[PDB]
């Protein structure tokens, strides 16, 4: 949609890079934790995946 | 007495900047609000608008 016209934005790889990285990377590696399960009684914690939210520089 | 050598024309009509008069209804369209893509019909103009 971008850069077919005119020329692109020298900075637009990293930008791209960074917004693909922030949409689904952080999601796609939350899913793959396990189950932390390590006793006789199995205590077991959890992370909902769902309730991801990345909060503005302090 | 002769008039001078380059025979002399007459153009009669409006005096406009930069109209274009020849409007037809074109099939392809561009963005709205970005008139950096709009070059890409100038490209591969609408058949009327070839040579306006």
């Amino acid at each position: 949609n971008e850069g077919i016209s005119t020329i692109p934005g020298f900075n637009q790889i990293q930008f791209e890079g960074f917004c693909r990285f922030i949409d689904q990377g952080l999601t796609e590696e939350l899913y793959k934790f396990p189950k932390i399960e390590d006793t006789d009684q199995e205590i077991e914690f959890q992370l909902f995946v769902e309730t991801y939210q990345l909060v503005e520089p302090l | 007495f002769p008039y001078p050598n380059p025979p002399l024309v007459i153009c009669f009509g409006a005096a406009q900047k930069e109209f274009v008069p020849t409007v037809r209804v074109s099939h392809e369209q561009m963005h709205q609000d970005k008139y950096s893509e709009w070059k890409m019909l100038q490209w591969n103009p609408p058949e009327f608008v070839r040579a306006p």
